[PDB]
């Protein structure tokens, strides 16, 4: 939702 | 007119990440942008076709549809081992509510194909809830589901600027629920918040408060599938902890290995159906440099926990109680962000000064370019 | 890094 925080593990809808 | 692209990024969460796509706005004059994209990193390969009309109505209600497939290798994600090859499709209406708020509603179909699951308690407890009874003594297994979901989203964005924000907040709420007819039966909700409060008039001194919340559970006697678990730990969540280390750890059956005539504790993370992260971060002027407005320096305090609400302690009194939400991990550290010529760059060094058994440390973390 | 070229 915001760089660089809370990158999904199962990408890639961030 | 259209374009193509390719990209490379690198980070401790993902390793090397490769992106490539072709895109065309207003494809064949339909009013729909059409994209075909793929991304690959150490543990995942994903491709999709998207078809998107941002002005499905003249008011900027958007309609998007996608097809995708995914290959996920859990062991390369620092999890207990399984393979999940999936594919599906979704359709999403995007509603602009006002300057600061948008909503999303969507339907999704997904086919999950699980194989190569190393037998472990939490995973098998899910499988059993599904009426499935694979052997506990080998990795030769297969488990397939077909789910239909209602997908909803709310984004609140009132940041002063997107590049190094100094003021305002961003909130993202995502939910989904299976629709009758699905194999799985569960709901899942995620909430991300970031709030920036500037201290000085020049906004060079900024307090960031960041949270993350995840809760999902089965409806009826079914559990949320493990392949939808939340994780924490890593360069973007709780710094100083190895990717995905925080929370329950696999309890393997006789078959880190357990290859042994008893159940075997491990330090392989499996995630959980509940998760919470909070972080306080003080942004300060970058020391021993001057201009200074292209770098952001900060000190932070990171905390997080992950748990398994269906972990059955009474049966497994001899093991850590993975249903306990109160094993809060904490780290302190420093971070730097910079728009490098290789693309957006973040570096952090952080010490995990509160951890639990099996948790793994990763003091130095970074991410360069797109890894998302 | 990301390289992008139109046609
Ligand atoms: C590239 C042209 C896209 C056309 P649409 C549907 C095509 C059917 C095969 C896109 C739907 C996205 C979910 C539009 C339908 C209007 C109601
Ligand atoms: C500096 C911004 C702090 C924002 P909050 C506190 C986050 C803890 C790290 C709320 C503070 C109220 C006074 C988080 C609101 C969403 C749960």
């Amino acid at each position: 939702f915001l760089w660089f925080y809370h990158r999904p593990v199962r990408g890639f809808d961030c | 007119t259209g374009s193509f692209n390719f990209g490379i990024g690198y980070g401790t969460e993902s390793g090397v990440s490769f992106q490539a796509g072709v895109q065309q706005d207003n494809w064949l004059g339909t009013g729909y942008a059409v994209g075909i994209n793929g991304t690959k990193n150490d543990y995942q390969t994903y491709a999709e076709l998207s078809v998107t009309n941002p002005y499905f109505t003249v008011d900027g209600v958007s309609l998007g549809g996608r097809l995708f497939y995914n290959d996920f290798q859990a062991d390369d994600a620092d999890l207990s081992d399984y393979t999940n090859k999936s594919y599906g499709t979704d359709v999403t209406l995007g509603f602009p509510i006002n300057e600061y708020n948008s909503l999303r509603a969507g339907l999704g179909y997904v086919h999950n194909s699980l194989s190569n699951m190393q037998p472990q308690v939490a995973m098998w407890r899910y499988l059993y809830s599904m009426g499935e009874h694979p052997s506990t003594s080998d990795q030769d297994n297969s488990f397939k589901t077909d789910d239909f979901t209602f997908n909803y989203g709310w984004t609140y964005n009132k940041l002063d600027r997107g590049y190094f924000p100094t003021d305002g907040s961003r909130v993202n709420l995502t939910g989904k629920v299976t629709i009758p007819g699905s194999d799985n039966e569960y709901y899942k909700v995620t909430l991300d918040t970031a709030t920036y409060v500037p201290i000085d008039d020049d906004h060079k001194w900024v307090v960031l408060g960041r949270t993350r919340w995840g809760y999902g559970d089965g409806l009826g006697g079914k559990e949320m599938p493990f392949y939808e678990n939340f994780y924490a730990g890593g360069s973007s969540t709780v710094r100083g902890f190895q990717s995905n280390t925080i929370g329950p750890k696999a309890v393997y059956f006789p078959h880190y290995e357990c290859a042994a005539k008893d159940l075997c504790k491990s330090d392989d993370a499996v995630g959980g159906n509940a998760m919470a992260v909070a972080s306080l971060e003080f942004i300060t002027p970058t020391p021993f440099i001057s201009d200074a407005n292209s770098v952001r320096t900060s000190f932070f305090w990171d905390m997080g926990t992950v748990w398994d609400t269906n972990w059955d302690s009474s049966q497994y009194s001899g093991y850590p109680d993975y249903s306990d939400p109160s094993n809060i991990r904490m780290s302190a550290g420093i971070a730097l962000q910079w728009m490098s010529p290789l693309g957006p760059l973040v570096f952090s060094y952080a010490q995990p000064f509160k951890k639990y058994d099996g948790d793994k440390a990763e003091q130095f973390q970074f991410n360069i370019g797109k890894t998302w | 890094w990301n390289w992008s070229k139109s046609f």
